[PDB]
């Protein structure tokens, strides 16, 4: 605020308002009086002054005339950038935007940054004038970098990796309040990590997306609005937006929600109410890019998003004697892109409700469906979410999984019996996207345990979760 | 002022700060940085009562006192540094400041209204909200300009009254006849609007300085202990000069009688033998312009009672309020209850409904739900509430928080409000064809409402005559006894019982659990009122009933009352029977009815081991 | 315009443009030259000047320096008020708004007025400057009052009260052009006066409106568009608005029509054709108040109206063999608010048509239905509308009627046999609103005769009129 005046400091932030370039002069020359000996007075920081005295050999000075044509005058570049600070800490409920400090680049720099970056800037702090003894604060740049975990962070992540059952401690720690619903939480955990991005045939590429997409559909009152909140909370970059106050210009670039949630989670609630913006996201989530919305005149920008949606059947409660397509009000185009669509039912059992009521009154005071549950009589103390947030960041930029020969046979076999059975039966057509989704999810079950392989049980763990929206559920 | 007066004043403050303020100065000394800023908080009443002379010297020239106290703090810090035993982890700092608080409750110093022109140079205390906020900016204080035609340098300062301008000096204070920027501060600008609750009010342009910058927020209650001064403007020839009133801040607060109590324990100690007589008297005084209708009047009080919020550690939080909705033929008194309940609650907003646009029900600018934080917004004409808007409230009604990212702003706001609703039954109402059929509202929305009370007008030859006599004879409050209750007493009663936090028990929850398990499937389990949200409300209503009777321990009586009320709420299909809400009158004796209700409830749901204990307790009283 | 310069006069008007406050200085001090002896020059009317001479003991003056910190300077408050002059007289057809003159409050005043009053102001008339020898006119206030009929007006109203048959003379003088339709004119006359306002239970009150509401429905050509024009003309404050040039923003506050018709009548024509503004006045007419139309953010304003509407059936001519509900296109909510809904028919009689033709060509050259009819052969000379206008104003602010014990029995008995009879048959449901409406209308027939009682005949006269939209008509 005040004390740091003319003191060398360091900063860290993001660039959002890269400006144009206009030259300026610092060593402009002046004319001489009487005899010759042109001089090159050191004009300071682009402020016009006058040489009331000239050293010269002898006699009077004056010589107040400009000579802005001699090669004595030199010119140098200029720019102006503003920096907004990161979330950092101090999660106040107040909606105050972080303070913004301007920056100025002097020479040999410029065109070194683009909108959206993580840069560290070190430079002297100075005070401007004429925004009248009223001024502001700006920083003159001295050095720039481009793009870190502490040693204790490495120790902590190593200790979490040392856990004997890493899968349970992360599948039953995303949200401990909700009782039950283990498979959906497992799917959310799988989607949080992601898979690998294939740049096959580098010369032409045509890159294929390497993250999944998950949709949850079920009866109201089952709690499908907090498992998504917890999932969005534990993420390096996440945004949560309702499906009512947003328009086509809101979701897409008009800076939309999707671009802000780049390399993260952009979970959308109340997906069923949308009836006009459906056809504005297929291209966005398929082509993995979005262009300008003003007549489509190029100007594309990347947008990597992992959309998570939760929806309600059209007729409130979902009846048990009807067809799946009519109870969803969705075409064959927007239903096939999603990898998994869980269907949840609400039935009046006698043991499950008895346990759930006890849990909800206490809070106010083998297949992959039983090995994940917790029997009463032991401690399953969850990892704090603050530590788990810094684990995904390490697991995302230091490990790239690769499929092995052994695991591919199981996926190929599953696809083969899936095709010959979908040939006759009536369901969503089994395209070639199912095999790619299976590959992506098997790659996903190699990044939670911090490994680079694809063993048999890794691929076998994805044929049982797959059988919860597919054949295991169509009946 | 006299020379000895300031010396004595400084001695008084230094003695007080050395006697009562060692810990804070010790903490201030043991900090990093050398010359940033460091304030000290000092109470006023203690030093006022310590010496009678300081108050008269203070509250007439509130300018030199602050400087004298700053000098006293400086000499105290110097003395402490001199008398120090661990001169290693310490640092001496040249920048100290004063901040007085704890002003008396004199009527002319705690004024709520902005002074007109009479308070110039007087220390005042004002309260209000925040509208506008400026940017952080840096001023220039003192120049120490170059010495011309003489030797000694000049230390001329700036003037506040002229918008921080500098006047060129020409008469040097030099003894002889010879007469001819590394400084920074802080600044801000804030506008304060007077509150309307305790009253159109005008606005106060308060100026902040030094550490007070970046210490206030838009939309919060403030209390500033500042001096009032005037700001001029440069003069122009033959025009009307302009002036303004400002308030230089000196301290800030982020704030947001035993007689009333003694009366309340007298009232709920007199009614010891009969506990329900007090509740009957409480309910009778609610909307006393209407005859009868016991159940609805009890439900309104239960809804207005409230609950407690319980948030989990990491991310989640559950609802702790309640909502009510009424349906019935026109001409039963729905609007009267909403109007009467819109006044008792401290903060409430009254809206038309269909006449209210989308800017109010949601965020645009503040609408209606966000503007009614910790209050009650009444909702009317719910039949055709602009279906888009009627459905765009599911998020904010259940999660108590809005989550919108319109136009790429990503703004999050909090809204905690109990919603009261009343709509007409479009189409001729039928006993069958449950509310989801007559009113045709979606099942997801017809699940978050706690109690839905149905009103039906039928054939009777007694209620008509009684109501006709009531209207015609103008017999206001037929109970001529002077008990009544005033509206202010009810407002205090409902504004005071919101501070208790009751705790659950063991003679309680078992009954609710068994009832929920039984109701989960009897033969039809209705269609939408048998979800998990039923038990989440059966606890919030039973707890709320316990905060209206001055205690913090739920018992069997509260559980029985809440179960009976909510079972009567569910029209049609039930397990005891349905009773019309309108045809209900205050019982002459509530104890016998309570005993009969307990005996009826505790038999078919097998908790007979508690009935003996309850009857033993009832007998011995 | 010109002559009244610096001459003490008096005014009378309302206030609509109350503004904020800002101080001003009148005797701010100056600095002194050479020696001391500062002075406190009386600067005139806030215009900066200079002391070209200073009295002092001796020597030269000058001393042109400001010292705006000494306690010699004195300040005082200020304000600005705009006044709009009433209707008064000179009812010119030109739509020129009355001229407005500003006001200035000097000291110890201010916050003595609220938007909308009736104030008398006396003060000096001065001329402003710099709105360049081009100025305007404004008045400096000197005394303010707050809150009248002449003696001749009183004498006239006593003679009007002295008439032997006051009801006939006032019901057959509202509109003499139209022949017949006695009961509708009687209802309009009852509506013009109004009833009483109940403030029972002062601590909470919850006031109930005390004015009726009448709707007229019948076949076209019966003349139901001039009985309303005359009623609007004879009123202390009235307004006439069509049903096609106004929207929801017009009738309600955006100052709507209802606000302008405060303490008066706001009769609306072409009521049936509205299809979107039907649900916009239920709150306004019943709540007896209106709030802001911008998201309903408080800021309520009173709106007391006695809305009178006239409309035609949906299918032009109304056939005689249908049900009443389908021939009006009205719901059960808006049809029950109105106290009286007259239904008129056009049938081809013989004597009535002959008499009507004779009257309409001559213009161009016992139950409560015959005692009011005029037998030819007598003079029924109507009162001028100018005098009748001054009668309503006296009636509505000097008499507060109340119900008597004898009359209430008849109303109670009527309600009892009405409910028990119509609860089984098919008709508009009878709520408790009719009991209040009967009381309101019985109170209405006590301000026309300038009395404060409720005679048995008073309650008996509101039974025959009521049997013209109720049971006496549904058949
Ligand atoms: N298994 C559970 N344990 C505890 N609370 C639950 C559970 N299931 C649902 N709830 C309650 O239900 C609420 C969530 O409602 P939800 O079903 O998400 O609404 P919607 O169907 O509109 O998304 C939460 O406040 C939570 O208290
Ligand atoms: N028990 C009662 N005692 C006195 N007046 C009543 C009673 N019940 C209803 N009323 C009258 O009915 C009116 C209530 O109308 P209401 O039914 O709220 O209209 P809406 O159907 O539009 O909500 C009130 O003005 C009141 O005078
Ligand atoms: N009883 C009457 N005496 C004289 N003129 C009448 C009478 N009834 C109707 N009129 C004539 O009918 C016209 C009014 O038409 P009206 O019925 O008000 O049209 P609308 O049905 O569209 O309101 C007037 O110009 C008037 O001359
Ligand atoms: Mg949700
Ligand atoms: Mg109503
Ligand atoms: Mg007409």
């Amino acid at each position: 605020r005040a004390n740091y005046y003319g003191k060398y400091i360091a900063l860290r932030g993001t660039v959002v308002r890269v400006s144009n370039i206009k030259p300026l002069c610092t060593k402009m020359a002046f004319l001489c009086a009487a005899c010759g000996e042109i001089q090159s007075f050191p004009l300071p920081d682009g402020k016009y002054s006058l040489p009331t005295k000239c050293p010269v050999p002898v006699c009077r000075g004056r010589s107040f005339t400009a000579l802005r044509s001699s090669p004595l005058t030199v010119t140098m570049d200029w720019q102006s950038i503003k920096i907004q600070e990161l979330m950092s800490d101090d999660q106040r409920e107040a909606g105050r935007i972080p303070r913004t400090i301007e920056c100025e680049l002097v020479h040999d720099l410029v065109d070194s940054c683009v909108p959206g970056d993580t840069v560290t800037i070190t430079g002297i702090v100075k005070v401007s004038n004429a925004e009248k003894c009223m001024f502001l604060l700006y920083i003159e740049a001295n050095s720039i970098s481009n793009s870190e975990f502490s040693l204790k962070d490495l120790y902590a992540i190593q200790e979490i990796q040392a856990e004997e059952n890493l899968f349970k401690l992360i599948v039953n720690s995303l949200c401990p309040v909700i009782f039950g619903h283990e498979l959906v939480k497992a799917g959310l955990a799988l989607a949080l990590f992601g898979g690998s991005q294939k740049y096959a045939d580098d010369k032409n590429r045509i890159p294929i997306r390497g993250d999944p997409h998950i949709l949850v559909v079920g009866d109201p009152g089952l709690g499908k609005s907090q498992m998504l909140q917890a999932a969005c909370n534990v993420a390096p970059r996440g945004v949560y937006v309702c499906g009512n106050t947003t328009t086509t210009s809101g979701l897409t670039v008009t800076a939309g929600a999707l671009v802000l949630g780049d390399q993260g989670i952009c979970g959308i609630d109340q997906f069923d109410k949308m009836g006009n913006q459906h056809q504005a996201l297929l291209e966005a989530m398929e082509q993995q890019s979005i262009s300008l919305a003003k007549a489509g005149v190029v100007c594309s920008l990347p947008a990597r998003t992992s959309i998570i949606a939760a929806a309600n059947p059209v007729g409130g409660h979902y009846n048990k004697a009807k067809t799946v397509s009519e109870n969803l009000k969705m075409g064959s185009a927007l239903l096939s892109r999603f990898d998994l669509v869980f269907i949840l039912l609400d039935t009046p059992n006698e043991h499950h409700d008895h346990l759930l009521s006890e849990h909800v009154i206490a809070i106010r005071a083998k297949p992959l469906s039983e090995r994940l549950k917790v029997v009463p009589g032991e401690t399953i103390d969850p990892i704090p979410h603050q530590l788990l947030r810094k684990y995904i960041g390490y697991a995302r930029q230091y490990v790239y999984p690769r499929l092995s020969t052994e695991a591919a046979r199981v996926l190929q076999d599953f696809y083969l019996e899936l095709r010959k059975q979908s040939q006759r039966l009536n369901s969503s057509p089994i395209t070639t996207r199912q095999l790619e989704s299976l590959i992506r999810l098997t790659e996903a079950r190699a990044r939670l345990e911090l490994r680079e392989e694809a063993t048999k049980e890794d691929a076998e763990d994805i044929v049982e979760i797959m059988k919860y929206s597919m054949l295991g559920t169509y009946s | 002022m006299n020379s000895d007066q300031v010396t004595l004043v400084g001695q008084v403050f230094e003695s007080y700060v050395s006697e009562y303020h060692k810990n804070d100065i010790l903490l201030i000394l043991k900090e990093r940085d050398e010359d940033a800023h460091y304030p000290v908080v000092v109470n006023a009443m203690t030093l006022f009562e310590t010496n009678m002379e300081i108050g008269e010297y203070f509250n007439m020239f509130p300018s030199e006192v602050l400087t004298i106290f700053d000098s006293a703090l400086r000499r105290s810090a110097l003395t402490i540094l001199q008398s120090l035993s661990q001169p290693e982890a310490v640092s001496m700092k040249q920048n100290l400041h004063a901040r007085i608080s704890g002003l008396p409750v004199c009527p002319e110093l705690v004024r709520e209204h902005i002074p007109k022109t009479k308070d110039v140079g007087h220390f005042l205390s004002v309260t209000g909200t925040v509208i506008r906020t400026s940017l952080v900016k840096v001023l220039e204080f003192e120049r120490d300009y170059m010495c011309n035609k003489c030797k000694h340098v000049f230390v001329i300062k700036a003037d506040f009254e002229q918008y921080y301008t500098f006047c060129r000096p020409s008469s040097c204070p030099s003894l002889e006849s010879c007469d001819s920027p590394t400084r920074c501060r802080d600044y801000q600008e804030i506008k304060i609007q007077e509150q309307v609750q305790r009253l159109i009010p005008r606005s106060m342009k308060v100026i902040l300085e030094d550490d007070l910058v970046d210490s206030c927020k838009s939309g919060d209650d403030l209390t500033i202990y500042g001096i009032v001064m005037q700001r001029w403007k440069p003069f122009q020839q033959d025009v009307r000069c302009e002036v303004e009133i400002v308030l230089k801040a000196n301290y800030i607060q982020v704030n947001n009688d035993e007689e009333v109590q003694k009366e309340f324990e007298d009232f709920w100690e007199y009614y010891k033998s009969d506990p329900f007589a007090g509740r009957n008297v409480i309910l009778a005084s609610l909307c006393p312009q209407v005859f009868g209708m016991y159940l609805v009047k009890l439900a309104v009080a239960m809804v207005l009672a409230g609950g407690i919020q319980r948030t989990d550690a990491t991310g989640t939080r559950v609802r702790g309020e309640s909502h009510l909705l009424l349906v019935g033929d026109p001409g039963t008194g729905k609007s009267q209850f909403l109007k009467y309940a819109a006044k008792i609650t401290p903060r409430s907003v009254l809206t038309t409904g269909i006449g209210s646009t989308s800017a109010g029900l949601t965020v645009t600018e503040a609408g209606a739900l966000v503007l009614a934080d910790a209050g009650l917004c009444c909702i009317d004409q719910f039949n055709s509430l602009k279906e888009h808007d009627r459905t765009s409230i599911h998020e904010a009604m259940e999660q108590q928080t809005i989550s919108v990212a319109k136009a790429g702003l990503v703004c999050k706001l909090n809204t905690r409000t109990t919603i009261l609703a009343a709509t007409n039954p479009k189409g001729q109402y039928d006993p069958q064809e449950s509310v989801s059929v007559n009113i045709a509202l979606g099942s997801p929305l017809l699940s978050r409402f706690d109690l839905i009370l149905v009103l039906l007008d039928t054939k009777n030859e007694d209620w008509d005559r009684i109501i006709s006599s009531f209207i015609l004879e103008n017999k206001g409050y037929p109970s001529k006894s002077e008990k009544l209750w005033s509206m202010e007493k009810m407002k205090t009663y409902f504004c005071l019982i919101r501070n208790l936090q009751p705790t659950l028990s063991d003679v309680g929850n078992q009954v609710l659990l068994r009832y929920y398990q039984m109701q989960r499937q009897s033969d039809c389990r209705n269609a939408a009122r048998t979800t998990i949200r039923l038990l989440e409300s059966l606890i919030r209503l039973a707890e709320a009933h316990a905060r209206l009777m001055f205690r913090d321990t739920v018992t069997l009586e509260d559980a029985i009352t809440v179960v009976s009320v909510m079972e009567s709420s569910m029209q049609g299909g039930a397990l005891l029977g349905g009773v019309n809400a309108l045809h209900t009158s205050f019982p002459e004796n509530p104890g016998e009815q309570y005993q009969r209700q307990c005996e009826l409830i505790l038999e078919k749901l097998e908790l007979q081991s508690l009935l003996s204990e309850e009857l033993r307790r009832l007998e011995r009283l």
